[PDB]
């Protein structure tokens, strides 16, 4: 599960009732696919700046 | 930082620098949010009054992205002990909010369990700062970064002349001439995961810098996530 390629999660991975549940850092929202994490606004945490 | 490379434009935006009355940096910090800086508790015992600078990469040329911020309140860990560097973590709340821009952005705080099993088991983490470039050399004028491999807990406990508490972890090389150093203290130790950097440590201490058979010791941030969370709302 989470031990298998982070459960396919972009960020946080937790195993609940034998299932993988993804979540994200403050400032991100879990995408519709429940794995990807989408930045809530400009300069989200953890991203090197490009402009 | 001994060895390593300099942080290129926009590469270490979470780096903050604690500066004394004479505008000289004496410790590092990590931008956690618009109002909070994470640093080493032992750094507070290094200067009476200080401010925090962000967006700096070359202390010898005002590039324009730099911003100095006054500290509203200092939050030292109640259990910090100067003798052993245990509980070496402190949070700072700034009087004014940091405006994120090029070279000024926060690092993500990870979840303890996931970070310990997934982040801290990665090959390396990244440490950075304006600290000395050699154990007896002068402080760096350019912000530097260094990839430091995580070091086996037991190999590290064995290598150290001082106690390695449960609030510490090690990173670096056994003999290779690369390591953090004086000046980088309080600075960021982060781990990259899928192009997103999470704070995993606070430059804490070491015996000299880049010494053979000696490693870099960092505050185990994952052990203080609940603490940081509380401090960032007080
Ligand atoms: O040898 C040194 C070097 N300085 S330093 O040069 O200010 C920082 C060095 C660092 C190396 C690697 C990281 Cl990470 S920070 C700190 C104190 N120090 C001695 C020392 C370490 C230590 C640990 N615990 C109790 C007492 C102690 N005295
Ligand atoms: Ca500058």
């Amino acid at each position: 599960l989470c031990s298998l390629d982070n459960g396919d999660c972009d960020q946080f991975c937790h195993e609940e009732q034998n299932s993988v549940v993804c979540s994200c850092a403050r400032g991100y929202t879990l995408a519709d696919n429940g794995k990807a994490c989408i930045p809530t606004g400009p300069y989200p945490c953890g991203k090197q700046t490009l402009e | 930082i001994v060895g390593g490379q300099e942080c290129k434009d926009g590469e270490c935006p979470w780096q903050a620098l604690l500066i004394n009355e004479e505008n000289e940096g004496f410790c590092g910090g990590t931008i956690l949010s618009e109002f909070y800086i994470l640093t080493a508790a032992h750094c507070l015992y290094q200067a009476k009054r200080f401010k925090v600078r962000v967006g700096d990469r070359n202390t010898e040329q005002e590039e324009g992205g730099e911003a100095v911020h006054e500290v509203e309140v200092v939050i030292k860990h109640n259990r910090f002990t100067k003798e052993t560097y245990d509980f070496d973590i402190a949070v700072l709340r700034l009087k004014t909010p940091i405006t994120f821009r090029m070279n000024v952005a926060p690092a993500c705080l990870p979840e303890r369990d996931w970070a310990e099993s997934t982040l801290m088991t990665q090959k390396t983490g990244i440490v950075s700062g304006f600290g000395r470039t050699h154990e007896k050399g002068r402080q760096s004028t350019r912000l530097k970064m260094l990839e430091v491999p995580y070091v086996d807990r037991n190999s590290c406990k064995l290598s150290s002349s001082f106690i390695i508490t449960q609030n510490m972890f090690c990173a670096g090389y056994d003999t290779k001439q690369e390591d953090a150093c004086q000046g980088d203290s309080g600075g960021p130790h982060v781990t990259r995961f899928k192009d997103t950097y999470f704070v995993t440590g606070i430059v804490s201490w070491g015996e000299g810098c880049a010494r053979k058979g000696k490693y870099g010791i960092y505050t185990k941030v994952t052990a203080f996530l609940k603490w940081i969370d509380r401090s960032m709302k007080t």
